[PDB]
């Protein structure tokens, strides 16, 4: 799992979320994590769908 | 040309806009002017809806 | 010659850099930016940019103005500031001290975006608690003096001396050079422009056939800026945490 | 003051109205405009519209020219049209005879989708066999004499005598207001204004918070023209299958 990894100075977690929407209360929205060690590497899935 | 910078025939589109950009995000606490205190939320609805986006895409 | 750069044409061409918003935040900006606009009575409010977060809240920022001046052999724009967290609603981005400038300066990482948190700086042992907020002007106002990039004599000055669009400007004569771009405070007329810059901080990409330049600063990796030479339109957008690229000369 | 309408900011505002594209044909689009544009030596070449047909494959229609100029008091464009069904190869649409011009305007009904079908009609009995691609060709060409809308004053007379953009163009005073625009084949100063048109056959919409007027043709159900005031451009679209509202007087 991607929680195993790494940690950065401070125990700061490597993976940062990223979400949809600002509001809780939307019912179909998307999640997905952004890499700190490498910006620019994004894993993301809505539904059924996801992808790297 | 010199005009204002909205004329003043607009409010109807101006309350449009308000109306329509109210509805993203979470509504902000607004609070009692005389007391001071939150004014409570409403409690929410419970209801069952499709997947409006899904059918955008 | 547009007038003011559009936020659907900045992320059609940008996106390709990455620059991109989420779909909500961009509906929540076509409706929020008219409205902070009239009700702050600006001329002009533009989307800058969008700083990443630890907690996926990432900052929006807008900046507005009313109208440009030249003082002192700069065009100084009155700007001011916006910030939102959803794309709806936009609170004041307030400036900073000078003293407080260089505390701000010394924070690095990533923001933490919690507005309410601030950071904690140890001088002679003098401790020292600055916003986050504070770091986020900070930060902004240092990219936007180093980059702000428009068109080389796409601005004239008028009879009240202020600077306005030149609104017979004909076009960038050779847009893959240094040379047909400037900073936004340079005086028109005044001959410098980005090849007065130090010598490896800006690239561009030039598509030659669909005639579409691409300005990238190295210096401040996540700033990008097109320029459209058939439709004579132009833009800029920052996306990224807002820290300065200090190892550029190990990376040439 | 734009140069020529953006189908991007086209697409954008008139998408409320319906006037959309598909995704693919929206890339293949940005792509194939350029190369027709270039490999026709055409100054300009827009979308103009979209035909739907009976088997999917819509028409998508595209419009260029080189100059206009001031003939007999009409500012005369010489125009070609070239049409496409996928978005990424443009076929010539060539011009059709004034004989074989009503014997297409009697053709009613969705067209077929197939360049390659032709219809027939029947004459004191001679039979007469109309491709499909003249049909198309002519409800073009009275949509487009119907219509043709751009703000008024926005062009001008030039000293070769040629119609040419008003770089100076400041804007229309009251957008909501039918005065506002005219038809492009009127003469600049000639005070002929869609106002003269036929009464009840266009209708306006005006934001006036955001600035961006909407003129549909009651007339022609499917022409619709946006003019965003804050920044300077406009743009029209055909979305429809081409047939004209002769019921007008009793939908009103």
């Amino acid at each position: 799992a991607l929680e195993e990894d790494a940690q950065l100075p401070g125990e700061q977690a490597a993976w940062t979320p990223i979400y949809s929407s600002a509001s809780e209360a939307v019912k179909t929205q998307a999640g997905g994590l952004r890499s700190l060690v490498w910006p620019g590497a994004v894993c993301g899935g809505r539904g059924s769908e996801w992808t790297c | 040309l010199s005009v204002p910078l909205v004329p003043a025939a607009s409010a109807a589109a101006a309350a449009a806009a308000v109306a329509k950009a109210s509805l993203f995000g979470d509504p902000e606490p607004v609070l009692d002017p005389e007391s001071g205190e939150p004014i409570d939320p409403d409690a929410p609805n419970e209801f069952e809806c499709e997947d409006v986006e899904g059918d955008g895409d | 010659v547009q007038l003011e750069p559009n936020i659907t044409l900045v992320l059609k061409h940008l996106a390709s850099c990455g620059a991109v918003v989420s779909a909500e935040q961009q509906a929540a900006l076509d409706h929020s930016i008219p409205i902070k606009r009239i009700e702050a009575g600006l001329r002009s409010l533009t989307l800058w940019g969008r700083l990443t977060t630890l907690n996926g809240k990432d900052y929006l920022v807008a900046e507005g103005y009313n109208v440009a001046s030249s003082k002192e052999g700069a065009a100084v724009y009155e700007t001011k500031y916006f910030y939102s967290q959803d794309g709806a609603r936009w609170s004041d981005l307030q400036p900073v001290d000078s003293e407080t400038a260089t505390r701000c300066a010394r924070i690095k990482g990533m923001l933490s975006g919690d507005p309410a948190k601030n950071y904690e700086l140890e001088e002679k042992p003098l401790v020292f608690q600055i916003p986050e907020l504070a770091v986020l002007r900070c930060r902004v106002d240092a990219i936007a003096t180093a980059t702000s990039v428009i068109p080389t004599d796409s601005t004239i000055l008028n009879a009240a001396s202020q600077v306005v669009p030149n609104r017979l400007f004909a076009g960038a004569a050779y847009p893959e050079k240094l040379e047909s771009y400037q900073h936004r405070f340079s005086l028109p007329g005044s001959g410098v422009t980005l090849s007065q810059d130090l010598r490896g901080t800006w690239a561009v990409q030039y598509d030659a056939f669909k005639g579409v330049a691409q300005v990238r600063s190295l210096l401040f990796p996540g700033y990008f800026f097109y320029y459209a030479a058939n439709e004579l339109t132009w833009g800029s957008l920052y996306v990224g945490d807002g820290l300065r690229n200090n190892d550029l000369i190990f990376m040439l």
